[PDB]
């Protein structure tokens, strides 16, 4: 089981930083992403943190987006500058084969 | 386990919206039954939005993740019962608390 | 270690 | 060289056989799949391992 | 729409199904189409392998098995799953040619506990830079899945059969027909095997059989088929000597008498869970008797008893209904 | 189309007997429902003829005790030790029994309230 936090109303022009917590073995050399769900369609992958702790990005935007991956407290940070109101949608967290159970995810809300 | 889905308004014509979530992986093993006040149930929908063979095509049904949602396209005069989301997975068998339709 | 359990995941209808 | 059991295949690439003997090979496979002569029936393609005896 | 799912122990894998019961019909079978979602990091040494294979266990490893192998045509649900995942997601798909048999796992002995004893599907895929390095199970993901067939649209002429036999000294055969009211059965639906019989003889009926007798043999076995009875049912029903007879019996297969016997073929089970009685088997050609497989056919057996035996056997089809 | 149990002290044990034609008892399955007066319908027993497994509500488990004749194509509800919580509306069922358990087929219903 996994665990986030962060979300909430942010608005256009600032920023927000969100992170989560992964239990079990599924977090040391196994790269660690993060998911978002538009309302009513399905999730899109948003970043990425490898094991050797460089980033790869499968977004589309790829713009002021930071990712730190922690190998010892068992956490994952992401963070967002530049909002848009596309990225109102509630994201989520998971690993690159979204292979932990699906659970609860965060909210983000703009403008 | 245990599933949760009260009094909808019977303004004739409309389109109208249930919403039965579960508590687990049920895996969309849901079915909605209705029965008029007095008399035994009938089934309108089992799985994912599969009609019944004895009812129009006014009756409709969805599913996203572990959210279900039975949905009236055209409020006709016919039906003003009480509808009963049932899943079929686990053998504690469950239903909803069901609701009826006043105006 | 031990095996996973099959889940399932959404697609779109289109 | 020698089948025991039959086995047909779909695929154009695969041969099918009832059972055969001698099948032609330089020597053991490159991968997973074996591959195939036979004189007798006169098809050349990929069959899998488990269905080969020796001489 | 949903698509099946499993992951992988390691985190880094996972493989995606859109089904787990592909529809077997007659000249084509419905192609096995995914794809595998592989953490980039291993993947930088080698790409994916994707396993589909066929096993049959018997016995209590003894497994005879069929192993089709890709290392990593496009249909709708690939590139429905390849438009949401994205760059990763390398596509596989197999196409299992007809002659391959159905899912079908026998009843197991309360003496012994395994997962089962039949035909399984499975489909697998791992990372490994060589196709020898097995050596970690839990860099792998094994998903099961079935093939499974329907009842035809188009049922047959009503079965029937009789037999006129002169019991011992007899001056004309007793006239014994059987006739049921269709060919396609449902499963659990009654067999009303109307049953008339005249007589002549000196003889008589003192009792009547009637019961339904599941047959099935193993292909890859020699000399094995197997029947045993089911919902065997006596009545005490007597036609004396020039009489004239006529009933409708419903008789109905069922699996809580016949829970305790072994071998009792079932439908194909993916846990430890429990089905229904096995359906039969379709085949539409000429096909030679695969070695992998277990056919399953049923029989309803009329019999009589006098002070001597008779008896007709009558073919009908047990199967689900196409949804 | 179903007759019901009474005329009894409270406490008092009655039996069931449900039926509707047609149908294989073995291939359907039959289900017991109740609904209690102002209360949702909620699961009771069940039994399937063909497998030979029976299910209770665990708040019923002890004291009801289902039963259906194979030759007869009726149901009973055996309730042995009721009380005055059991008193509410009793809806056999006769359901698909291959890979699906909609109770899609019902009898009367006749009320256990003395």
């Amino acid at each position: 089981q996994l665990q986030e936090s962060g979300g909430g109303l942010v608005q256009a022009g600032g920023s927000l930083r969100l992170s989560c917590v992964v239990s079990g073995f599924f977090f040391d050399t196994v790269t660690m992403a993060w998911y978002r769900r538009a309302p009513g369609k399905h999730r899109e992958l948003v970043a990425s943190a490898t094991a050797g702790g460089t980033t790869t990005y499968a977004d589309s935007v790829k713009d002021r987006f930071t990712i730190s991956r922690d190998n010892a407290k068992n956490t994952v940070y992401l963070q967002m500058n530049s909002l848009k109101p596309e990225d109102t949608a509630v994201y989520y967290c998971n690993t690159f084969v979204r292979s932990l159970s699906w659970g609860q995810g965060t909210q983000v809300t703009v403008s | 386990i245990q599933m949760t889905q009260s009094s909808l308004s019977a303004s004739v014509g409309d389109r109208v919206t249930i919403t039965c979530r579960a508590s687990q992986s049920v895996s969309s093993a849901v079915a909605w039954y209705q029965q008029k006040p007095g008399k035994a149930p009938k089934l309108l929908i089992y799985s994912a939005s599969s009609l019944y063979s004895g009812v129009p095509s006014r009756f409709s049904g969805s599913r996203s993740g572990t959210d279900f949602t039975l949905t009236i396209s055209s409020l006709q005069p016919e039906d003003f019962a009480t509808y009963y989301c049932q899943q079929y997975k686990y053998v504690p068998v469950t239903f909803g608390q069901g609701t009826k339709v006043e105006i | 270690d031990e095996s996973c359990t099959t889940a399932s995941s959404s697609l779109a209808k289109d | 060289f020698v089948a025991l059991y039959d086995y047909e295949s779909c695929t154009e690439t695969d041969l099918s056989f009832k059972k055969g003997e001698r099948l032609q090979i330089v020597n053991n496979t490159e991968g997973d799949w074996w591959l195939a002569h036979s004189l007798t029936t006169g098809q050349t393609g990929y069959i899998p391992s488990n269905y080969v005896a020796p001489s | 729409t949903r698509v099946f799912k499993k992951a992988s122990p390691n985190g880094k894998l996972t493989v995606y199904l859109g089904k787990r019961d592909f529809v077997d019909h007659i000249d084509l079978v419905d192609p096995v189409d995914g794809v595998v979602l592989v953490d980039p990091e291993y993947l930088k040494e080698r790409r994916v392998y994707v396993t589909l294979t066929v096993a049959f266990r018997y016995g209590r490893g003894l497994t005879f098995r069929k192993d089709l192998f890709v290392a990593n045509p496009l249909t709708r649900l690939q590139e429905r799953l390849i438009k949401k995942l994205g760059e990763h997601a390398y596509p596989f798909t197999f196409e299992i040619c007809p002659n391959l048999p159905s899912s079908v796992t026998l009843q197991p002995g309360p003496e012994d506990t395994g997962k089962a004893l039949g035909v399984d599907y499975e489909v697998k895929a791992f990372v490994a830079e060589n196709l020898e390095e097995k050596i970690h199970k839990r860099n792998s993901v094994r998903l099961v899945i079935r093939k499974v067939q329907y009842a035809p649209e188009r049922p047959g002429p009503q079965p029937t059969a009789e037999t006129t036999r002169q019991f011992l000294m007899s001056d004309k055969p007793l006239h014994l027909e059987a006739s049921l009211d269709k060919e396609i059965y449902y499963h659990g639906e009654p067999i009303s095997v109307n049953v008339h019989v005249t007589n002549n003889t000196n003889k008589t009926v003192k009792k009547i059989k009637i019961s339904v007798r599941q047959y099935a043999d193993i292909v890859l076995f020699n000399t094995a088929q197997y029947k045993v009875p089911v919902a065997m049912e006596e009545a005490d029903d007597t036609v004396a000597p020039s009489s004239t007879f006529s009933k409708v019996y419903t008789l109905t297969p069922f699996l809580a008498n016949n829970r305790e016997k072994r071998g009792l073929a079932l439908d194909g089970k993916l846990k430890h869970e429990d089905t229904n009685l096995a359906s039969s088997t379709l085949l539409r050609e000429g096909a030679n008797r695969e070695i992998l497989g277990i056919i399953v056919s049923y029989k309803v057996k009329v019999k009589l008893v006098v002070s001597s035996d008779v008896a007709v056997e009558l073919p009908f089809t047990l199967m689900h209904p196409k949804p | 189309v179903e007759s019901g149990g009474g005329l009894v002290q409270p406490g008092g044990s009655l039996r069931l007997s449900c039926a509707a034609s047609g149908f294989n008892v073995y291939s359907s399955s039959i289900h017991w429902v109740r609904q209690a007066p102002g209360k949702g319908l909620e699961w009771v027993a069940s039994i399937s003829s063909y497998y030979g497994y029976t299910y209770y509500a665990d708040s019923v488990k002890g004291r009801f005790t289902i039963s259906a004749d194979t030759s007869k194509n009726t149901a009973y509800l055996q309730m042995n030790s009721l009380r005055a919580e059991d008193t509410a509306v009793y809806y056999c069922a006769r359901s698909r029994q291959f890979w699906y358990s909609g109770l899609d087929y019902w009898g009367q219903g006749t009320l256990v309230t003395v």
